[PDB]
């Protein structure tokens, strides 16, 4: 848990504005998703994340 | 003869079975007494008594059905708004069912007419009465009187035949006589009698109502005396079913009368043909199937199949006047007969098993392994195929890949044979509508219809697998080699051989009831969603159609989430938000009660009787402490009884849940 | 210092007097006849039933039955006025503090039910004691059964007189204690 | 991101994402070295637990065993 | 109990003439024949109605997936031959199960070949 | 294989022997009851475990007790038909 | 960029959720056919016999399985039991303590742990 918060997460940004922000559990790497468009779990071209 | 009809056995409960003669030592005795009540085969005395009991009980049940018909007729004559429904059926909901003003139950009666408040009936009896030319209250009075007289006659006949029939009685075994007289005199000579009834009382009456004279000059024209109208007054050429009656939105009753006349002629001619026709192949079946349980199973299967044909033919082959627009009536008439088809099919399987255990089976039981094995394979194949197309669509829609799912706008599985099945109906290239309501439009079958039909096939095949496995493996098996000596219904043979629970044919029925229920719950949901989405609904004057579900089926029923959201959640808003709403309060309450009963069944389904026996003993300790000794010793339910109670509560609760869910929604929408 | 905000909405009495031990002194509750939610709820009941009534004919029997229902609703409104309801729901409350002298108290129904339930149990126990046979449980001796049923009225005294005189309970060494848990 | 649920949309709750990397590849490799050490030690422990204690070691194994001086005291202090 | 579909003349001669049963075939020949059949057939379900069914290639993906299926079933056959060790294909005086292992290896080779041949036919034609 | 044990409370019913579907039980002479006979289980390797013997035993608590041993099952104690373990 | 950790994912996720599970399943089905398979729960394995004998070879655990282990001086116990039975022996009873105990120890249960005959 500590690693995934360190690497695949946004603790450095959530700590600044915790009330409206949302933490990240870890990235999503699943080849079954759409290789096109953008999943509802990612900010367009950015990687996929879980709260 | 009748001097032996004595009440001395009324006080002596359990007299009919010699296993209950020891007295009620335990509470298991009560349940056994109730279980063996109608099991005439195992009861005391000779085989002649079995025949007497069977025939007289048939007559008594027939009297019971006649009493039920009489009650419906009296409700229609004296507790109904059938008058205003006759005058204006498109604005008045049928109601022959009131509720007393007690405990606020007054909230159940709802506005059906300006002078009537009551519970909207969905039995379709009003449409039947109108199709039966019943206009005045006197006609319903005399129908009720005749049904009561029939009840008394059948009750007296059941009473008499327990002593008219004797040890020498043999008329029930004369199967040639039974088949011939039944076929000819009933299917032929009574079908033409009903054709006569229609030609002489419906066509004189129903055209008069459709001609706009609901007055019918009171009795001056309605009371027959209309031999200037001609039998085929408004056939309008065409073909029967191609052109519906524009006023009542049904097939013209002249065509129905012609149908009954021709069917009676056909049945009479078949009875004449049976003097010399194809035989000597069903002859092994002829000799080996002369027994109560086998003929009972055959008749149950036949009647259930006829029930499902009735369910599918009562909805979009409209026969009854003003019935196609009455959507709750159509829904009820389909679904009730669907459920009865399922239940009577299950009963046919059970009595096939009973016949196998009592009588001697036939040749097909010797290669039972290939039969019940290819059945297993086909069940697995169509389960891993039909359902999973739903799982595949669901997963790929959740993943955001709608172009990879099985839909019309995607990889599409065309219903090739159904799309080429324009043979049925073969109507003209448009729809029919009576009054803001769609009478019938052809169901355009696509991918979702293909998948749900395969789901139906899979569920039917699994239920049949359970039934045929119970039937074929009744006498013996590779697991237990003396299942015949264990009887028809038994909990198990013991925890040995790894475990032998639920090997009896009774337990096979126990599982088959669950699987039949699951089979036609999907049938009920498919019908209930498809009709709302694609057939029923309002209209627009510009030929545009606004259905009730707004075409949700072809776009949502491809995924399980679609069924959960657009059927069990969005269409359950009517039943769930039904408190304090006059008509639909009981439906919301019954929805809640059905959930409670269904969950309550799980206590019997999941638990064994030993835990309950030990708990009962712990409680009996406290009872004995205070000198409260029940000498009918408290015993927990037997294993078979526990399973039976669980199955009954499960099916009853689930059926009640669906019942409320569909009926409340259709009453609100209409 | 405003206990309402300190405790997240709930308010505390803050006073230690015996006069506040009654339920009627609670600040959560309020007499129904001066509660806004009670008025609104029963007015909505009257409005809904009246709106249903207008849908029917004036001279019909349904109209008369709806008039009777309206009278029942208004009688219910005036009868529950002295009953306590919460200051936010308007639904009258049932008092389960043993008050014995408030509207909607649970002491009177408790007493009535306990008497009649003890009556039922005592009648059944008397019948079982006087019919020490299984044949008498399936074929009830109706005269004896109704005799015990009528005799059960004196259960609160007869039962206690049996308890103290050693005629109700039985020593544990005379009934089956339960399964063995040891032997070796 | 396409939010779901009423509260996220009606409050504007957002999930910030760092534009940097988080941990460099060197740090991940440093963690993976010790993860591999844990993995090897855990496989060894699984082997030892699977095989269990060998009492017959006193016939073949060298040495003569040892009971620590506190373990003797704990033996004779009671139980 | 003899039935037409298993004990008839045609059924018996068809089962006996299968690659698994045909007389006079070296184990590698049976493996090669079965593998060619499997590899040629397995390409179709992937190159069509697959995840990349509409891509310009849409067939090399199917080729890779079919070769993967052939390899997986060959690994399963190797597990079977190293655990059950059928000895009906071993010649006399050989390591038990050697014939079955040879058959499975040549099934893998034949699956590769059949998959490649189906892909070549699809691309060329 | 299961474990079928016969206790002293046996009264020589022979019902347990008659109810056994695989001839596990037999009657042996004895002197601890008026019937001068007690049951015995010389062939429990053929005991499937159906417990019909326990159903048939009329003593207050069964003079014959079958102890199920599932981690012990043999081909005879499982009633294997399609498959041979020998 | 916020990515660039997916270079690790594209190797690890396929590896540990496909290659490792498949290798583990194949190794498990291979292990299922060893004579040592599940030797701690499955009766009649060779390693179980060797472990039991190894325990019995330890000087402390030689007479560990005997339910009667513990009697420091069994001769004294037997003599006291015989003396106590002599004063209570019924009339001209011919049963001694020694043969009574010998026949009370010898029962007839051939089908007990008969699975100690294959491995
Ligand atoms: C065909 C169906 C399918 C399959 C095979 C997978 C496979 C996978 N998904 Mg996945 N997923 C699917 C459908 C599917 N998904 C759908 C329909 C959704 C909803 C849109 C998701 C949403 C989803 C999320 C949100 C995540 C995954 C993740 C994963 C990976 C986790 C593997 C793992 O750690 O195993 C471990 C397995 C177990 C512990 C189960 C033991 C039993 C794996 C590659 C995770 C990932 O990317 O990991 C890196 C992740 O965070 N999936
Ligand atoms: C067998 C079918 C059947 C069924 C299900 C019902 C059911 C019902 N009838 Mg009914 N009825 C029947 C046959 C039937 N009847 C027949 C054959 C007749 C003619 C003799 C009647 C004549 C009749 C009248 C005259 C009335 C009912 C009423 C009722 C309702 C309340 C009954 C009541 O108060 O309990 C009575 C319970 C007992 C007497 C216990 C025994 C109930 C829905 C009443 C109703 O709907 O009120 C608005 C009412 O007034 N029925
Ligand atoms: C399905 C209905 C059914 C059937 C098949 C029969 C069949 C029969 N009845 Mg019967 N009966 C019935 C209903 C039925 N009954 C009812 C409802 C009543 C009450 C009115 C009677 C009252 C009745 C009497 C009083 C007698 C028969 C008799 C008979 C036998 C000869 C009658 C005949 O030729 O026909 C025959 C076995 C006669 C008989 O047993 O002949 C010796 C006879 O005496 N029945
Ligand atoms: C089987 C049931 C049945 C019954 C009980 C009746 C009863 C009746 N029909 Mg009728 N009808 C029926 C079926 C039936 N119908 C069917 C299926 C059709 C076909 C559409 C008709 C068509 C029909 C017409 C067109 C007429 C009737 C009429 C009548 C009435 C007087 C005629 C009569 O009784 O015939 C008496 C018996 C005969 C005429 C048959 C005699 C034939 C002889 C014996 C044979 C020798 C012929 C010779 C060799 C040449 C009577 C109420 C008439 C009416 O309106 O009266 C009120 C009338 O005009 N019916
Ligand atoms: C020749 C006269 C005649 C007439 C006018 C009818 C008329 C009718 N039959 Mg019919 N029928 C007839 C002879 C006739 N039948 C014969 C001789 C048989 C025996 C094979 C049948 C067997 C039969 C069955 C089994 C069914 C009908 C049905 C129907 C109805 C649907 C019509 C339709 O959609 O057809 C389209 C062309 C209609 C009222 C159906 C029905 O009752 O619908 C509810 C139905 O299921 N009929
Ligand atoms: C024409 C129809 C018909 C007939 C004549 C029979 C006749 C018979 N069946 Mg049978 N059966 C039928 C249909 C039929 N069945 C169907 C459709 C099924 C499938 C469910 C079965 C399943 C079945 C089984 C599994 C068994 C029988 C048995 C029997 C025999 C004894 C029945 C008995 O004593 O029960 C006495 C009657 C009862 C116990 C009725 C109790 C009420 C039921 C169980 C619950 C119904 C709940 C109700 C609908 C909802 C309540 C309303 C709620 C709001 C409160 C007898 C030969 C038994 C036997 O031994 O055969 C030889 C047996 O084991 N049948
Ligand atoms: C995860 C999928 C997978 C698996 C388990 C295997 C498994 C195997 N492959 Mg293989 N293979 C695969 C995908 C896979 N292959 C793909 C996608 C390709 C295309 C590049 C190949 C190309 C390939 C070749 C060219 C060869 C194998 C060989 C082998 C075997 C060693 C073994 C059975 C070898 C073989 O069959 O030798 C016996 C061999 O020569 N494979
Ligand atoms: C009959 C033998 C044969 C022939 C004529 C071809 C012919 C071709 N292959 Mg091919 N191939 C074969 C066997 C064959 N292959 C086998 C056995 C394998 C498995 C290793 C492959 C794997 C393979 C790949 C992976 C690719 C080709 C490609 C090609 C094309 C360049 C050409 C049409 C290439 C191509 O054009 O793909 C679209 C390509 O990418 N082949
Ligand atoms: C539908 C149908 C059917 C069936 C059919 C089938 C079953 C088919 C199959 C088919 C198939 C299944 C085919 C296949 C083929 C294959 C092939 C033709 C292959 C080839 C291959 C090759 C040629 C290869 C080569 C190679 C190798 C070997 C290695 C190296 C490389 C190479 C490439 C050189 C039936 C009769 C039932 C009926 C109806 C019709
Ligand atoms: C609860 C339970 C019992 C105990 C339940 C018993 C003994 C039911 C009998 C209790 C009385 C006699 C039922 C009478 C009806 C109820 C008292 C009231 C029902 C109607 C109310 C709504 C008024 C079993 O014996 C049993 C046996 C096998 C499998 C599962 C179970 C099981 O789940
Ligand atoms: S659990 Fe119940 S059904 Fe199963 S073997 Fe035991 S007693 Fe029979
Ligand atoms: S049934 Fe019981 S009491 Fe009778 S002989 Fe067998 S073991 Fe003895
Ligand atoms: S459990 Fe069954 S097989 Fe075993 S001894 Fe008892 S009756 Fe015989």
């Amino acid at each position: 848990n500590l690693y995934h918060i360190a690497s695949n997460a946004n603790y450095s940004l959530w700590v600044k504005n915790p009330i409206p922000s949302m933490p990240i559990a870890h990235n999503i790497w699943d080849p079954h998703f759409t290789n096109s468009t953008s999943t509802p779990y990612s900010h367009t071209i950015i990687t996929t994340i879980l709260i | 003869i009748f001097r032996y009809i004595n009440t001395t056995l009324w006080a002596k409960a359990g007299h009919f079975n010699k296993a209950l003669s020891k007295g009620a030592k335990t509470t298991t005795w009560i349940w056994n007494l109730h279980d063996y009540a109608h099991d005439f085969d195992i009861q005391q005395r000779s085989t002649g008594l079995i025949a007497r009991k069977v025939f007289s009980s048939n007559l008594a049940h027939l009297s019971l059905v006649f009493f039920w018909i009489s009650g419906m007729h009296l409700h229609g004559a004296y507790l109904s708004n059938y008058d205003i429904w006759l005058k204006d059926p498109k604005s008045i909901t049928p109601s022959s069912h009131l509720a007393y003003s007690l405990i606020g139950q007054d909230i159940l009666n709802s506005y059906t007419s300006e002078y009537f408040s009551g519970i909207t009936i969905t039995s379709g009896f009003f449409q039947l009465y109108r199709s039966e030319g019943i206009i005045t209250q006197s006609q319903l009075k005399y129908a009720c009187a005749t049904s009561l007289i029939a009840t008394l006659i059948c009750l007296s006949g059941s009473y008499l035949h327990m002593q008219l029939m004797s040890k020498f009685t043999s008329f029930y075994k004369k199967f040639q006589s039974l088949s011939q007289d039944h076929l000819i005199i009933i299917f032929g000579s009574r079908s033409t009698s009903l054709s006569a009834h229609q030609i002489h009382k419906m066509l004189p009456a129903n055209p008069l109502l459709d001609s706009g004279i609901s007055k019918p000059s009171i009795l001056q024209v309605i009371s027959n005396s209309l031999s200037y109208t001609l039998a085929l007054f408004s056939t309008n050429l065409s073909s029967t079913g191609k052109l519906l009656n524009p006023s009542t939105r049904s097939v013209f009753l002249s065509q129905v009368a012609a149908h009954h006349k021709t069917t009676g002629v056909v049945f009479i001619t078949l009875g004449l043909i049976r003097f010399l026709t194809m035989y000597k192949s069903q002859f092994s079946i002829l000799t080996s199937y002369i027994d109560y349980h086998i003929v009972l199973s055959i008749n149950l299967a036949l009647i259930a199949s006829l029930s499902i044909i009735v369910a599918d033919h009562l909805t979009r082959t409209p026969i009854y006047p003003h019935k196609s627009t009455s959507y709750p009536t159509i829904l009820c008439l389909s679904i009730h007969h669907a459920w009865l088809s399922g239940f009577l099919i299950i009963g046919s399987g059970a009595h096939a098993s009973i016949f196998n255990l009592l009588g001697s089976p036939t040749s097909e039981i010797r290669h039972r392994d290939p039969i019940y094995s290819h059945l297993i394979w086909v069940c697995i194949a169509i389960g891993l195929h039909s359902f999973s197309l739903y799982c595949h669509n669901d997963t790929l829609e959740a993943l955001g890949r709608p172009e990879d799912i099985f839909h019309d706008n995607s990889i599409q599985l065309k219903a090739i044979f159904a799309k080429q099945s324009f043979l049925r109906a073969e109507l003209q290239p448009d729809i029919e509508m009576l009054d803001k309501k769609i009478i019938r439009i052809t169901q355009e079958l696509g991918t979702a219809d293909f998948i749900v039909h395969h789901i139906h096939a899979f569920t039917i095949h699994v239920t049949l697998l359970i039934l045929s496995k119970g039937v074929l493996y009744a006498r013996n098996s590779r697991f237990v080699s003396d299942k015949l000596e264990l009887g028809f219904t038994y909990p198990c043979d013991g925890p040995g051989r790894g475990g032998t629970c639920q090997i009896s044919p009774w337990d096979h029925l126990f599982s088959a009831v669950f699987w039949m229920y699951n089979c036609l719950n999907v049938v009920t949901f498919h019908y209930f969603w498809k009709m709302q989405s694609d057939v029923w609904g309002f209209v627009s004057i510009q030929k545009h159609i606004s259905h009730y579900s707004q075409g949700d089926f072809s776009v949502n029923s491809i995924t399980i989430n679609g069924w959960l959201r657009n059927l069990l959640w969005s269409e359950a808003s009517q039943v769930i938000q039904s408190y304090a709403l006059s008509s639909i309060c009981p439906y919301g309450f019954i929805f809640l009660i059905g959930h409670f009963i269904w969950a309550f069944s799980l206590m019997f389904l999941f638990s064994g009787r030993a835990y309950w026996q030990e708990l009962i003993e712990s409680i009996l300790w406290s009872h004995h402490k205070l000198k409260i000794i029940p000498h009918i010793q408290p015993r927990a339910l037997s294993i078979s009884q526990g399973r039976a109670v669980g199955f009954i509560h499960y099916t009853l609760g689930g059926i009640g849940s669906t019942w409320a869910f569909i009926i409340s929604r259709l009453l609100v929408l209409t | 210092a405003k206990p309402l905000e300190m405790f997240g909405g709930v308010d505390i009495d803050l006073e230690d007097t015996p006069a506040h031990w009654t339920i009627k002194a609670s600040p959560v509750l309020e007499p129904c006849k001066d509660n806004k939610k009670f008025h609104k709820k029963l007015k909505d009941e009257l409005y809904k039933v009246k709106k249903n009534q207008q849908k029917f004919a004036e001279g019909s029997a349904a109209y008369a039955r709806f008039n009777k229902k309206i009278k029942m609703i208004e009688l219910r409104e005036t009868a529950y006025g002295d009953r306590l309801c919460g200051k936010k729901d308007g639904l009258p409350r049932t008092i389960a503090t043993g008050e014995w002298n408030v509207r909607g108290s649970a002491m009177w129904p408790a007493a009535i039910f306990l008497y009649i339930a003890g009556w039922i149990g005592w009648a059944g126990r008397s019948y079982l004691i006087r019919t020490n046979d299984a044949a008498k449980e399936i074929n009830i001796d109706v005269p004896l059964a109704v005799t015990c049923m009528a005799s059960g009225f004196s259960w609160p005294v007869a039962a206690w007189q049996e308890i103290v005189n050693g005629e109700m309970a039985v020593p544990n060494d005379q009934i089956h204690n339960g399964g063995p848990w040891n032997q070796s | 991101r396409v939010p779901g649920g009423k509260r996220t949309q009606e409050l504007g709750l957002v999930i910030p994402m760092a534009d940097e990397d988080g941990l460099t590849d060197g740090q991940v490799a440093g963690l993976f070295v010790i993860a591999l050490v844990v993995f090897i030690s855990a496989m060894d422990l699984a082997k030892t637990m699977y095989n269990g204690i060998n009492p017959a070691k006193f016939k073949t194994s060298k040495g003569k065993g040892y009971i620590s001086p506190l373990v003797k005291r704990y033996i004779e202090n009671g139980f | 109990v003899i039935t037409l579909t298993e004990n008839g003349l045609f059924a018996k001669q068809f089962l006996s003439a299968l690659a698994f049963y045909r007389e006079g075939l070296k184990p590698w020949q049976r493996g090669l024949e079965i593998g060619m059949a499997h590899g040629y057939f397995l390409i179709g379900p992937f190159t069509s109605l697959g995840p990349l069914r509409n891509t310009p290639e849409a067939a090399t993906v199917g080729l890779l997936c079919g070769c993967a299926i052939v390899g997986i079933v060959s690994i399963g056959g190797l597990i079977f031959g190293s655990t059950i060790k059928p000895t009906r294909f071993d010649k006399d005086g050989d390591k038990p199960g050697a014939g079955f292992i040879e058959m499975i290896n040549w099934h893998a080779v034949g699956g590769l070949g059949g998959a490649g041949f189906a892909h070549a036919l699809i691309t060329v034609f | 294989s299961h474990a079928v044990k016969i206790y002293d409370t046996c009264i020589g019913c022979t019902l347990c022997v008659r109810a056994c579907p695989t001839d596990v039980l037999e009657m042996v002479p004895a002197s601890i009851n008026a019937a001068k006979q007690v049951a015995s289980s010389p062939r429990v390797e053929d005991c499937v475990g159906c417990k019909r013997c326990e159903t048939a035993c009329p003593t207050d608590f069964l003079s014959i007790r079958v102890y199920l041993q599932d981690n012990e099952e043999t081909q005879y104690s499982l009633g294997l038909d399609l498959v041979d373990w020998s | 960029k916020y990515g660039d950790q997916r270079k690790f994912a594209a190797v690890l996720v396929p590896l540990t959720t496909l290659v490792f599970p498949a290798v583990a399943m194949g190794m498990f089905v291979l292990y299922s056919f060893q004579e040592d398979a599940f030797w701690r729960i499955v009766p009649g394995t060779k390693r179980a016999r060797e472990l039991d004998e190894a325990w019995r070879e330890h000087p402390l655990f030689a007479n560990s399985k005997d339910p009667l282990d513990g009697l420091i001086n069994p001769d004294d116990y037997e003599k006291g039991l015989e003396e106590a039975w002599e004063r209570a022996k019924p009339a001209g009873s011919t049963v001694t303590v020694k043969d009574k105990l010998k026949q009370l120890s010898k029962q007839n249960n051939p089908h007990w742990e008969s699975w100690r005959a294959m491995s």
